């Protein structure tokens, strides 16, 4: 939880926004996945956002569902997710962690036994896809234990409860899908954990468009993936795109 | 919610924030709907006028020939479409178009809710399309030419298993999408609440038909009533009728496959654990780090390696008991009702009567009054079974 | 005899010697059947119980759109098997028993009359032969491999047009050496008295429940009720009961193939002569010389040069009128039902609905009560249809 | 009519049995038939039972039905069949002629008109395949009024109503299928037109056997078409092989 308060601190302080990219954890292999995120993080990462694969992916577009088969193929597991996040943690003591998450794999070997996990690798917070606030209790419950931030996303179609419910169970960063502005204000007077903008961002304008609109930064969530999956053949030409696109969008957030 | 979303620990609603909005406005119409007179009135006469309800409830004449068991098939095979399928597709149909939604999503593995979501949008004037693993494309051709002439959508899902889980997947991602403008009509007794629920009302005459015919014809109610699992749709359409008759066996069966031991099967009720997918927490097959095993089934509309919260429940407390059946056993129960009785049985149905056949079998002598729910007909397994029938030269 | 095997100067006995017996006998047994009770609640319990009659009307919702019609649809297309032909087969099926026959032979063209026979024999015990054109065997495949899956022996006819009228030659050769054994369950109301007769009587109740059903929906009878005619077996049926309404019109629609001018149409009644053949004295397609013609149609159904005699003799008198539909009209009924009623009918049926549609367009302000005989289901046409309407862009 | 009566009377005084040889019309070709024809009548035939060709013979077997098909190959029609008839009559001016149709071929321009037309070429008998005693009284009659004898088949499931009745409309002879001893002496009492035997006469001992048996002769119905069909390719061959044939049926109905 604290790792992301430090850093919302210590943004402000610049007047900076986030930038949070999304990556699968061992797309397209567990020794260039740790590759990809060590540069993610050297081209200016502010925090991570990491997707341990899952057979189906109900809530993902096509470009996370390659993903998910790339790591797969890898061999990857659950298990071997854990150990790359503490190898992870090991070299980088101060970024914020989070996972993305299928509630199938947070129940599997119990509720509060996956987050006794994450809070023991160093995981700052997770975002269980598949788990509405209002069936989320037992799941909030076991991260507030394990002093781990449930993060929540805020759909296009929220209504005042929503807001609410997000504002008060949330803690670590608000998920935003794009009154878009309207949100913003609400989940302030709410009080609710800084929002990100999380919808459409591909590009920097997004970026400095989400900032300059009142989030506190901006998560891409695919078009990291994207790269990953056009360089297949590059992992040379893979890590160069990489450095220079999310080197752009932190750019783009200093505005 | 306005209805309790679990049955016992099972149920939910474990989907994207993004459609609760959805659940929560399908749950409030279907409330108000059923509550409507005028809703009421018009879902009847489809079932009656358009559909064929009620069907007949036939006695067997030789099947059962050298033991003490009578056995009466509910007769859903008759219903236009040609399955159960029908019933509840009618009524959400009747639903999207309460709360003006103008597209229809659905999924279909045997093909028989994709036919039933078709000639349901034809006639309510709904667009439609109907997301189909590209194994079931195949193996239920017939089925891929009959929603394409109604003017249905067909797309093949070739990610996974090509079956059932895998359209389930494409279904949910859509809908992700298209909430605003499409209605979700899932085909079985599970996925997130309301649906459960909704699907139980809406194929509730089963039962309720089946009890005054058997009342009518023999004057007292079964020994037990079996059906097949696959969603649990036709099996709980069956049962709910019957849930406070003490005195009825409900017996649920699935498919075992290749059997059990193989691990090529379709039986997750029994043979699998809980977990939290297809937005319910319900038994499901999953490997040992929780990720979804592919099920396995010589029928389509079994071919899911998940089940419906309510017979998960109705497990748990012993009020249901449930089976398995494997490929071979449905095989001779198909080719045995076809050459004895002159009807020819979905390969799913075929789990069901299999299982009555079983039971008479190995206790001859035992006197026993059941009910089978003949769930669908045949016509899109002909070519299917031909094939291996040939193969093996028993035709 | 015991009945008038004429209608007019239609109909007769125009048979081999050795066959008057077989056909003197049936008649007896027919007239003894109608009397006994025990035969009459059998044969009810039959049709009730196992092949789910009554079948419902139903009132087309769409493709009246912007005309004065109302359109009904007698639902023969929901009955066990599949089309109208099941109702016969039962009461031919109990009369063989009754006589001691052991076997059956029958001839199928759309394969449905192969189906009930098929069906019934396995119900009942008894051993199934059915001949079917080898062009038939092609063009209505689905209904081949049913007629297999239930025991029956199915035997392709190469001979001449290898359609209907060749099977039906094979059929009487083969009675002609085994009436000892073997019962012939002729198809439709015509060949040979008592045929046209027994057929009509088994098949009465179509129009019997009709007239009911319209008159607790409509409160009054139709203008008109249409069906198709290849032998005449549905048409007769539907008219049987509506024969003494004098306001009621019977309109009879015969294929049109590809058009009169062709020659290559089905279309006896309104484009033969009269002539002898198949047993009865009836409008023939012939040559100058009295060769019998082949006929053509899209439909399997009605691919026959002839028809029954009851129908030669209500068009002489003009009680019913005929007419006819060409396949590219059928075509378009056939889809026009898929996309706007969700319901998919026989290519024999669309020729029945392309004509009720045609009354209805070209005067669209005339108000008009039609029902139209939905003789049966389209399954066994949608990989011919398919193939057609994709040749075409259109699918 | 009076044709049959003259060959009985004579048959009769030689103690003969009378041999009747079944042939198609026009097969395998006109020229080649009318050819047979004569062969049939130089080996032996008493007298002649042709066949004109149906579309539909729905009253007999694959041998007939090939014959048929033949003919129709060869482009023969009912009118060509009146012309090798009266070009076999010119020839062979006292045998016995007798024909074997179907009922469409004899409605077809008019019941009468055939019958006439039968009369003008020389025919003596006509046999309807498909008209039963039971409808036959305009065939019957017409044939009466012009000089032509009806002939009626005497199944094997004849009853007494079905002898008299025969013995009663019947003229020439009666066309027997086969208790056969019991069925002669029936048809004598009732005076039936003399019994040929028409089921089964494949070879001589058939012949003398049916003649043993009391009939005053018997009908190869398909024997002679096997040999026509099994020598297509030599005519030449087909011709010695007739004459043997009917040659050794002959000589088999002395006794
Ligand atoms: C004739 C017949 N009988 C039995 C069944 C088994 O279904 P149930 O267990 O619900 O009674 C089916 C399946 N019909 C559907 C099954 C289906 C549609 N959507 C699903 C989603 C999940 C699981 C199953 C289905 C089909 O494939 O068309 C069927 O078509
Ligand atoms: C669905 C359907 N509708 C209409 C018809 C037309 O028949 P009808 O004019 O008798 O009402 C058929 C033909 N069914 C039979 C037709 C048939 C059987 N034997 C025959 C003998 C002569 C003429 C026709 C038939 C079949 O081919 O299976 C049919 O299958
Ligand atoms: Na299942
Ligand atoms: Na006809």
């Amino acid at each position: 939880m604290e790792r992301y308060e430090n850093l919302f601190a210590q943004l402000n302080d610049r007047r900076e926004g986030a930038f949070v990219p999304f990556v699968t954890l061992g797309d397209p292999g567990i020794e260039q996945s740790l590759k990809i995120i060590d540069t993610l993080i050297d081209a200016g990462a502010d925090a991570l956002e990491l997707g341990v694969p899952f057979s189906d992916p109900l809530a993902d577009g096509p470009t996370i569902q390659n993903a998910n088969l790339r790591a797969f193929a890898a061999g990857v597991t659950p298990a071997q997710c854990f150990e790359m996040l503490a190898l992870i943690r090991e070299k980088h003591p101060t970024i914020p962690i989070g996972l993305l998450m299928y509630a199938n794999l947070v129940f599997n070997n119990g509720i509060d036994a996956f987050y006794a996990r994450c809070e023991q690798v160093g995981v700052d917070s997770v975002l269980v896809a598949d788990v509405p606030v209002e069936e989320s209790a037992p799941f909030r419950q076991a991260a507030l234990r394990h002093n781990i931030a449930p993060i929540f996303i805020c759909p296009p179609n929220a209504d005042d409860d929503l807001l609410r419910q997000v504002a008060s169970y949330g803690r670590g960063y608000t998920y935003l899908l794009s009154p878009l502005h309207h949100l913003i204000e609400k989940l302030k007077e709410y009080h609710a954990a800084p929002a990100l903008q999380g919808f459409g961002i591909s590009s920097p304008e997004q970026v400095s468009a989400a900032v300059r609109a009142g989030a506190a930064g901006a998560i891409s969530g695919s078009a990291i993936v994207k790269i990953i999956e056009k360089n297949l053949a590059s992992p040379k030409q893979m890590l160069a795109e990489l450095r220079s696109f999310v080197s752009a969008m932190k750019a783009a957030s200093r505005a | 919610t306005l209805l309790n979303p679990y049955f016992g620990e099972f149920g939910g609603m474990y989907v994207p924030q993004i459609l609760m909005p959805a659940l929560n406005q399908l749950e409030e119409a279907f409330v108000r709907a059923q509550k409507d007179p005028e809703f009421q009135a018009q879902f009847a006469d489809l079932l009656k006028n358009y559909a064929g309800r009620p069907t007949a409830l036939t006695k067997c004449q030789n099947i059962t020939a050298g033991t003490r068991t009578t056995l009466y098939l509910k007769r859903e095979d008759l219903l236009h479409g040609g399955a159960h399928t029908t019933n509840q597709v009618l009524g959400q149909a009747l639903l999207a178009k309460r709360m003006g939604k103008s597209e229809i999503i659905a999924e279909t593995g045997a093909g028989q809710h994709g036919v039933a979501s078709a000639l349901a949008s034809a006639l309510l004037g709904l667009k439609c399309r109907i997301y189909m693993g590209a194994k079931d494309v195949e193996r239920q051709s017939p089925n891929v030419f009959r929603m394409r002439l109604m003017g249905a959508e067909v797309i093949p899902v070739h990610s996974g298993s090509a079956t059932l889980k895998d359209a389930c997947n494409e279904a949910l991602r859509d809908w992700s999408g298209s909430y605003e403008t499409a209605h979700y009509m899932l085909g079985t007794a599970a996925g997130p609440h309301p649906y459960p629920t909704i699907v139980r009302e809406f194929q509730r005459m089963i039962g309720e038909e089946t009890k005054a015919q058997i009342l009518d014809k023999e004057g007292r109610l079964p020994d037990a009533v079996i059906a097949c699992v696959g969603g649990g749709s036709n099996a709980i359409g069956m049962f709910a009728d019957f849930i406070n008759d003490t005195s009825v066996g409900l017996i649920g069966v699935e498919p075992g496959g290749h059997g059990i031991e193989t691990g090529e099967h379709g039986a997750p009720l029994k043979h699998g654990r809980v977990g939290i997918y297809f937005g319910m927490k319900a038994p499901m097959m999953q490997t040992a780090d929780g990720q979804i095993e592919e099920s396995y089934s010589i029928s389509a509309g079994l071919d899911f390696p998940s089940v419906g919260p309510q017979h998960a429940y109705l497990n748990s407390i012993g009020r249901a008991d449930y089976v398995s059946i494997t490929d071979d056993e449905a095989l001779e129960a198909f080719k045995t009702l076809c050459r004895h009785e002159g009807i020819i049985p979905a390969l799913e149905s075929s789990h069901a009567l299999a299982h009555a056949l079983k039971m008479m079998r190995e206790q001859p002598e035992k006197e026993q009054l059941l009910v089978v729910n003949l769930s669908g007909r045949g016509d899109k397994d002909i070519f299917t079974v031909h094939d291996i029938l040939k193969a093996r030269g028993e035709i």
